[PDB]
Order: structure tokens, then C-alpha cells, then sequence
């Protein structure tokens, strides 16, 4: 009952990550990959790599048969989901417990509870967790909205009870959008989600996205090993981290750390985890949801807090209780930038293609999580991060100027990245806060930064085989003779 | 299905021992499969270079013949 | 005869194995296809359309249920075969007259001799 | 820990046997085979075969790094070395040892003091077994081989103190021949044994070569099988064997039978091996030699006995106990015949060449272990012998009679076989008893017999891989028509 061999059943940066990990706890590591990213450096970093044919992920990392396939083949004793694809599956996790596989991630009935957005707000309450206003179970009709918005005043927020990756939500500023607006919001629920229900929320002008890193383990101990603000954010999707999250009252901070253990205990939570909140312009903190899962800016955290969440989470699926007690204190200031193929200059739309080069900054508080290396193609089929750039330093100020350097230093070529705007940004006056506050929120990117980026100018063959009466398929280049 | 496989009748090999064996008689395969670049060009054919009898059935079975099967 | 590793492996190689890029085959214009067994076809032709009892087997016939001009049915015995000390019986296949009863008892047969006429 | 699979370190026919034991035992066998026995029986009657390379015993049976590297990449976890080659070896048992395989042997110092002619006649002499007349201690010169021959009496026997296959033994039946033969026998036993120490032995004028199967246990209970005779020798190296030894009285059997047990348990012997003998014409016992592998000659006393020698191996070496509580009583007799491949008629010199005919005798009380079968090419590099024909029946003539009959229809064409010397010695009247003795001894066929025998009338092609983390070889056909 113990890990031996862990599965990724991940792919690109985070599937390095736990590679590494893994190595670094001595444990045995299988990757899985697509046929798009059979050369990718996850395949050639782990111990093992298992095809799994088809190219797209509903093809192939999100076939449950298909992982656990690879899993069995391989003799991987756990899997770790990564983050993203179905690392918040709670039929997945049942699938892998049933298995007999070490699940690396918090309990199925808990991925169900908080990923239903009402049964999380019910948590939450009895918690006693800050709470925006809202309708505690979804809107029937229409008119249900219109009650709510008079009684609370507009903005409000329509919101897929079961909708993720920031397309959820719909706003609306006046009485009379209401409707369309919350039958739109059901008909893409409905589309995107396979479920309609649907709540309302008082809708926050210029919040300031804030998060509390959690470790929780099996045994009901809770630590809180930091904070993250990641307000800017291009859609509703993080661009930019940093940790400890900057200009917060210690009341403020204090009511993040204890509402964040209160909820993860109400929900039985174990793992690690983040509890998101919005900070209001009015500075109320109010709870928005838990991410039951490691979180993709987890590196901030580790770097601010020395702590390896990833091996913590190995920890927890051992059934070991926590060695770390008590909540780390935040040592320096660090940001996270994720190099995303986007073009800023073109309105963030994704943009395939070769990395024909790509060269990593180095050197004093830099941290690199890349996913890709010279040579690599972009296709379409997967979200577009490339890599995750982490500068560290002393404080904010030693930190930006890091940032500074190291975004100046950071050379890719072949594909439009985002790297233009995380060099306006690290020297915008917005985000480069007065020392006390700063001008940033959630839609700074879209409505309030001044865009200046210019916009970015034979097959395998399959052989069967038969081996004393087995079937065996062989793959080779296809072009050998 | 109704290809004729490669069937290893005794021995159980590992997967390495089985990757090394197939990319070995891979590249031992007998290259292009077939010429199927090859043109006809009847220029100068044999069969154009015989006596023939004016009255001679080889005229059709092998003259004949000759330039038509196609 | 393979060795990998010293490991003894017997691979049989098709005689058409067209991997790494080609190999040669059917250069004539040569076809595959599912054999025929050797047997008479049994369709919807059917041998029970001839007037020919017909020894199913090689054997001895050592009885003679019949006689020449008996009127018989389908599924009446003609003649009992013994092969391998086993007895098979050869039976009637249509309805009529016994009409050339070439076999006596004793005699040694072939597979497909003409046992008798039903006509 | 427990046998499970066994690599079997020899080939032809007791490689055969012992695949075989393996699969009654229900054990996975693994086969080794040098380049000459590609097509033998044994390497397609295993489980699993692996290739050694190498043209002779010396570039293969024998390389201790082959052996143990194809039981490494087999995964087996027992070797069992047969006879011959190195089962012998006491550097190979405790290599294999040190591998952690289970080797299927006897100690490794048991072997190292029973191989040791010295130390072998000074436990006998602690177990109190008979022995011959001879020095204690090795010989420095020719001179107290005179003074020995003086008190004793010629003939003599100068014997290297390490040897086999019958060489190691010079006789001396004059006084004046001594320094000669000393010399000689130093030098022939340094060039061949490595070591020229010798000693001195009286030499027996017409022995009957008798030897006692044992199978011993890791706890320390011995059991005696029972007996064998092997008198039918040429060039001391057997021909014909049997079981039980004939024609010996009840004070002679007990006798060996207990000695064979003191001997066994003095040298902390386990495993099967035997205890052999010589019996004068006198009738007198004595020690010659503990064979410490399974001998050659254990059919003719799994015939007799009942019990399953090799099988017996595998469970000693799985540390069981013996379920055998007492010597078995025999229950008829056995003949055993080995089919070399050697000429009668010539001397029986060996003679390579092709099986183009292998049609071995069945019936009622046949038993054939073949190494060869029908389209075996027989060469220089190995031992001549082809197969064992044993023969067994309720008496020694009812044996004799259905060894006559099985001899008349063993057919082998294209090489020269004993056979003929066979059939005659087993029509033979000093072969055949008077009733109560017989004439046969370890020099009737070189000296006494009535010989009447008339003599007898593309490179594979290997490519170097590099898989992860492993080196493989693949050797394919050098013709590969693919
Ligand atoms: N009342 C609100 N006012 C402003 N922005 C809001 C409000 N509620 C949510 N948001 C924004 O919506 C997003 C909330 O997370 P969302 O459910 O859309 O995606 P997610 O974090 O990928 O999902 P999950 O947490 O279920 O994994 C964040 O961008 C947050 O800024
Ligand atoms: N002292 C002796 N007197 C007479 N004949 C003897 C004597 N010693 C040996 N012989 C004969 O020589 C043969 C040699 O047999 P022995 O067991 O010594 O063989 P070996 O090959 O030298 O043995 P190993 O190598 O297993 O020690 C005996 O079988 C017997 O025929
Ligand atoms: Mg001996």
C-alpha cells in the first residue's frame, strides 16, 4: 500500500514535473503519450513510456480504459492525473481505486462535492467561509434573476453550477439583459457541461483573484502553505502569479488561512488543494471555489514556502501524516509567467506552430517548467502553454527586477508567445504597485492595459505479430528498409 | 483480417529482444516493393526481329500476340 | 532460425512480407483468396439431384439391404460399408426403383463407386 | 529457496535427461548449446535454448562466464551440470553459488576433497573402508616407488594425484621399469592435470569394477540405491554396465553398502554420487574413487530400484529430506549398453561422421536415452558416445535374452558403433555366467576377448543492437531470403 511506480497520466509541463518528482522520491515513473507527442520530453524524460494511440485527447488521455491499460501493461502501482484532462474525474478516481491503483488525489465523493459549484457553496456556508451573495440552489427561470437582481442591485453573475475553464459565466449589468442572457447561460451549460442548472451571484466590478495553497492529509491534519494572488487574468484564465499574495491585511490574511482550513475539513478534503477567493475592491474576501487538485502556479509555492507539494501529494497517497505542522512562513517574493502560443497582439488567439528555437533564461532566481524544447511543433489539440517561467527573489521589488532581466533573456522563435506582454507588464506602473496597493483585478488585461505588442509575423507502420499464439502489434518508423 | 503475419513458433522473446528482432529484419526488407515505375516500350522487341513466313501462324500467336497483350 | 540476445526463436516469414517500406509480391497480377475445400460443393446444387447412390467411403459392403427392383424412400438403407471395423450405413437419398444394383455382399469399394441406381 | 528453473550446463544425452526430469518435475528447463549442437535434440526439447558461440567445449560448455551469463539472461535459478565438463569443478559450484543460483550438486568442498585422490583414501581411511595396499602421502621419486614395489610386491600402480578418463594410471610389472614410468607419468600428469604429483598403489591382477549409488541428504541421511558393475572396460572407460552387481556374496554387498554410507557421511557428501570399488579376484573389497555427479550409468539403477535419481537431485537441492527411508530392494535385473561412436574393428578409435540411420529398439523392457536422432552429424569436438541402450527383465538371462533381442534390432547407419562388440559380448560365455561366476574384468576386452568385429567400411550472419540499456546480438541465416 504503498507508491512504487507512478503512471502520469498527464502530458507536457506538468507530466515533467512528476517525472522529476518521482525520480526524486526514488520512485518508478510511465508516461503516456498521444501520437502528436511521441517525441515530446515528458516520453524520453520518464523510466517508461506507453503509446496511446489516437490524436486528440478524447482520443487518448481521456479514455479511462486507455490509461488504465497503460497502467496495467506497465505495472504502475498509482496514478498521478496531473492537472487538467481527468485529474478532477471523480469516475475516473473511482475507476483507478477500483483498479487496485493508488489514486494520487483527494477522495472521488470529495472531486463530486466541490466540483458541483452548490454542494461547494453549502460546504462553505457551514463552514461559516465569507460568501458572496447569491441564490443558494439554481435559478429556476428567468424571473428568479430578475428577483434576485433587484433585491441585491445589479451587476449580477449567471453561472453554470457545473461549468469549469472560465467559460462558465455570463454577467449581466442591467434588468433588462437578464433574460437572453440566463437562456444563453443554460442553452452552453447545457451544451459544454451536459447539465443546465444554473445559480446567480452578486457579480464583483474589479476583484482581486487571491488563493490559499493547501496540504491536507488522510489523517485530517490541514496546513496551509501559502498564498497566491492571480488576478491577471486574459479571459477568465491566469496569465500571471505571484506568491505571497501582495497587500493584504493580516486580517485579511488570517481569514484566508482559517476559512481555507475550516472548508477543506467541512469537505473531508486530503491532498493537496487550493481554496480560491475573490478580494472585493471594497477589500471583503469572499470564497469562490476549491481546486481539488495540485494547482498549475503550485511552483510559486514552492519556491516562497520550501516545500515539494508534488512529493507532499506522493506523502498523502502513502497515507503518511504530514510532517510539516504548522503553517511555513513566506520567505522571498516570486512570480510565475506562463509562455503561452498566444498572440497578444492578435487578441490572445492561439497560434500553432515549430518552436524552431527556444532558449531558457538562467542563472540567480530562475526557475524553469518547460513542456517543449527546440524542434517541438504546437499543434492545436492541446491547451497552449509551452512553459512556466518562476523568478524569485528577496522581495516584489528584487523579484520584478529578476523578471525583468530574465523575460529580457527569454528568446523563442516560430510561434507567437505572450512574451511581450509579460515584458510590458513587469515594467507597467499598474502592477508595479505604489507599496501599498496595486491597480491590477481580473480585467485589467482586457480593459485596462495599454496593448502595445506589435502581432507576430511517412507514417508509422504497424506490424502484428504472433508470439505462440498472442497477438502483438509492432510500431516501427515505416520507412527502415 | 486475413494478412499472413510474421509467427514466432518457438522462443518467447522479452519486448526488447522482440524490438531488436523486428527493426533488424525491417531493415534487411526487400526495399520498394515493387517497379511499379516500369513502362512498356516495345522499341526494338525480339519478336519484331524474326523471319516470318508470309504465311506463318506465328504471325498471330507470336507477333501479334506479342505487340497487343497489354 | 533466430538468435536475439542468444535466445533460439523460430520465426516463420510469410513468403509475401512487405515491412519497412516494401517488399515483393504478387508481381503477375496474383490474387488470394479463401481455398475450396476438396469436396463436392453441396450449394444450392445439390448431389442429391443425381439418380447415383455413390460409397460415401473406402470399405466393405457387408450387407445388402435392397434388391434390384425395390421400390424404396428416402432414408432407407442401401448397403452397410465396414471400414476401420466400423459399420456406416449408405442410405437412400431420393424415392424410386433400385434400378442397377452393382455391389453384392463381400465386395471391396471405393469412395465414390456406384453402389446402386434410385430411378 | 526452491528450484523453479533449472539451466541444464551440458548436451546430448543427459542434457535430454535432465530436460526431461525437469518436465516431470514440472520445472521450466533452460538448454545451452555451442554452434556444433544448433540442431541437437536437447536444445529443441528444452523450454528455452540459449546459444554459447564458441566451436568446442572450451570456447563454450566450459567458459564459466557463458554458462552463468545464460542463466542470467534466462532467469533461471538452478544449474544443474550433468556429467562431465564442469560438474566436477569446484571453482564453478561456488561461482554458481556466489551467483546465488541453486547449484544441483554436491558441496563445493566436498567435491574439492573427494576429487583430491589424497584426501579421498584419507576419509575412506577415517570411514574405515577398505582400501588398497598404497602410501599415505603423495610420492617425491622414483626411489621409494621401488622401495613400495621391494615391500609389496609388483605389479604396481603409479597414479596421478589428480587425473580422469582412466589416463592417470602408469603400471610397473618389473622393478627396472619404475624410474621410467615415474617420469613419464610426471610429465604426462603436468601436461594434462597440471600437477605431477603422484602415489603409489598395489596393482590388482584381474579386478571386477563395482560401485554403489548414493543419494544423500543436506540433513545427513544416506541411502544406497544399489549396486552396479561396470567390469566391461576399455582403456578404463566403460562400456557395458549392470544392476545389481552379480555374483557377490552377502558379506561383500553389506560391506559395500556400509562403507559407501561411512564414506558419504565422513565427507559430508550430499546429493547423488557414488562410491566405487574394485573387487580382486580374490574377492577382496576395496576403495577406488567417491564420483561425486551423477553417473552415467544411474538408469540401470532407476530400472532396478525404482527411484527417479534426478529427481532425487532436484529435491536434495531444494533441502528436503529424503522420502526414501531405507535401501531399496532391487526387483530384477539391467543391462546398460552405450552406443559410441567407435570402431570395434579398429581399435574403438573414434569415428566422426553422419546419423544417417537412427532406428532405436522399443518393447517390452527397453529403455533408449538418445542424444542423436536421424540426421545428426556426429564430430570431433565432444565424447563419442551417441546414446544408452538399457535393457531390463525379471533375471539376469531374461535380461541377456531381451538384450539380445534389442541389440539385433538396433539399427544405426553412417558411423561406426559398438554395436557388433554388443551383440557378440552379450552371446559371450565369459559374459554369460556359469551359474555362479564369470570371467569378465576390467582388461577381458583389450586382452582376452575374441575380437571378430570387421571394421566399419553460409556463415550466420550476426548485427549489433543497442536496445535501452542492453547489447544484443542478433544472429540471423547468411542467406536470409526475406
Ligand atoms: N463574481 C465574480 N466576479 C468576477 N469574476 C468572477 C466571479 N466569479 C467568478 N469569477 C471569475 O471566474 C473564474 C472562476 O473560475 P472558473 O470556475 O471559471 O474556472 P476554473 O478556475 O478553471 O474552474 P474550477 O475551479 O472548477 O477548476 C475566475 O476567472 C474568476 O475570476
Ligand atoms: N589399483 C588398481 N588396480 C587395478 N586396476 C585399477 C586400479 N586403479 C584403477 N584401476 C583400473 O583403472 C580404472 C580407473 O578408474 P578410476 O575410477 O580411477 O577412473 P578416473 O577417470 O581416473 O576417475 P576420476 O577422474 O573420476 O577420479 C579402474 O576402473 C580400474 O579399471
Ligand atoms: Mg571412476
Amino acid at each position: 500500500s504503498k507508491i512504487s511506480k507512478v503512471l502520469v497520466a498527464n502530458r507536457g509541463e506538468i507530466a515533467v514535473r512528476v517525472i522529476r518528482a518521482a525520480k526524486d522520491a526514488g520512485l518508478a515513473s510511465v508516461a503516456v503519450y498521444a501520437e502528436p507527442d511521441a517525441d515530446a520530453p515528458h516520453v524520453r524524460l520518464a523510466d517508461e513510456a506507453f503509446a496511446l494511440g489516437g490524436q486528440t485527447s478524447a482520443e487518448s488521455y481521456l479514455v479511462f480504459e486507455k490509461i488504465l491499460d497503460a497502467a496495467e501493461k506497465s505495472g504502475a502501482n498509482a496514478i498521478h492525473p496531473g492537472y487538467g484532462f481527468l485529474s478532477e474525474n471523480a469516475d475516473f478516481a473511482q475507476a483507478v481505486i477500483d483498479a487496485g491503483l493508488i489514486w494520487i488525489g483527494p477522495s472521488p465523493q470529495s472531486i463530486r462535492d466541490l466540483g458541483d459549484k452548490v454542494t461547494a457553496r453549502h460546504i462553505a456556508a457551514r463552514a461559516k467561509a465569507p460568501l458572496v451573495p447569491g441564490t443558494p440552489d439554481p435559478v429556476k427561470d428567468a424571473d428568479e434573476v430578475v428577483a434576485f437582481a433587484k433585491e441585491h442591485g445589479v451587476p449580477v453573475a449567471i453561472k453554470a453550477a457545473f461549468g469549469g475553464g472560465g467559460r462558465g459565466m455570463k454577467v449581466a449589468r442591467t434588468l433588462e439583459e437578464i433574460p437572453e442572457l440566463f437562456e444563453s447561460a443554460t442553452r452552453e451549460a447545457i451544451a459544454a457541461f451536459g447539465r443546465g442548472e444554473c445559480f446567480v451571484e452578486r457579480y464583483l466590478d474589479k476583484p482581486r483573484h487571491v488563493e490559499a495553497q493547501v496540504i491536507a492529509d488522510q489523517h485530517g491534519n490541514v496546513v496551509v502553505a501559502g498564498t497566491r494572488d492571480c488576478s491577471l487574468q486574459r479571459r477568465f484564465q491566469k496569465l500571471v502569479e505571484e506568491a505571497p499574495a501582495p497587500f493584504l491585511t493580516d486580517a485579511q490574511r488570517k481569514e484566508i488561512h482559517e476559512s481555507a482550513k475550516r472548508i477543506c475539513k467541512e469537505a473531508g478534503y486530503y491532498g493537496a488543494g487550493t481554496v480560491e477567493y475573490l478580494v472585493g475592491q471594497d477589500g471583503l474576501i469572499s470564497f469562490l471555489e476549491v481546486n481539488t487538485r495540485l494547482q498549475v502556479e503550485h511552483p510559486v509555492t514552492e519556491e516562497t514556502s520550501g516545500i515539494d507539494l508534488v512529493r507532499q501529494q506522493f506523502k498523502i497517497a502513502n497515507g503518511e501524516p504530514l510532517d510539516i505542522t504548522e503553517d511555513p512562513t513566506p520567505r522571498g517574493h516570486s512570480f510565475e509567467f506562463r509562455i503561452n502560443g498566444e498572440d497578444a497582439g492578435r487578441g490572445f488567439l492561439p497560434a500553432p506552430g515549430p518552436v524552431t528555437k527556444f532558449v531558457a533564461p538562467t542563472g540567480p532566481g530562475v526557475r524553469m517548467d518547460s513542456g517543449v524544447e527546440t524542434g517541438s511543433v504546437i499543434g492545436g489539440q492541446f491547451d497552449s502553454m509551452l512553459a512556466k517561467l518562476i523568478v524569485t527573489g528577496a522581495t516584489r521589488e528584487e523579484a520584478l527586477e529578476r523578471s525583468r532581466r530574465a523575460l529580457a533573456e527569454f528568446t523563442v522563435e516560430g510561434l507567437a508567445t505572450v512574451i511581450p506582454f509579460h515584458r510590458a507588464v513587469v515594467s507597467d506602473p499598474a502592477f508595479i504597485g505604489d507599496g501599498e496597493k496595486f491597480d491590477v483585478h481580473t480585467r485589467w488585461i482586457e480593459t485596462e492595459w495599454n496593448n502595445t505588442v506589435e502581432p507576430f509575423t511517412v507514417p508509422r507502420q504497424t506490424v502484428v505479430v504472433e508470439v505462440g499464439g498472442r497477438r502483438l502489434e509492432v510500431s516501427l518508423p515505416g520507412d527502415l528498409a | 483480417d486475413h494478412e499472413a503475419h510474421i509467427k514466432v513458433l518457438r522462443g518467447e522473446p522479452t519486448p526488447e529482444e522482440m524490438a531488436a528482432l523486428m527493426a533488424v529484419l525491417a531493415s534487411a526488407g526487400g526495399g520498394p516493393a515493387e517497379p511499379v515505375k516500369k513502362e512498356r516500350n516495345m522499341w526494338g522487341h525480339p519478336v519484331d526481329k524474326l523471319r516470318y513466313s508470309v504465311f506463318s501462324w506465328q504471325r498471330v500467336t507470336l507477333l501479334e500476340r506479342t505487340h497487343m497483350r497489354r | 532460425v533466430v538468435e536475439v540476445g542468444g535466445r533460439r526463436l523460430e520465426v516463420s516469414l510469410p513468403g509475401d512480407l512487405a515491412i519497412g517500406g516494401g517488399g515483393g509480391a504478387a508481381a503477375p497480377g496474383v490474387v488470394r483468396k479463401k481455398p475450396k475445400p476438396r469436396k463436392r460443393g453441396g450449394g444450392g446444387a445439390k448431389a442429391a439431384s443425381g439418380d447415383a447412390v455413390t460409397a460415401p467411403m473406402q470399405g466393405t459392403v457387408v450387407k445388402v439391404a435392397v434388391e434390384e427392383g425395390q421400390e424404396v424412400s428416402a432414408g432407407d438403407l442401401v448397403v452397410v460399408l465396414e471400414a476401420m471395423k466400423m459399420e456406416n450405413p449408405v442410405t437412400a437419398h431420393k424415392d424410386g426403383t433400385i434400378t442397377g444394383l452393382a455391389v453384392e455382399a463381400g465386395a471391396a469399394i471405393t469412395q465414390g463407386t456406384v453402389i446402386a441406381e434410385i430411378k
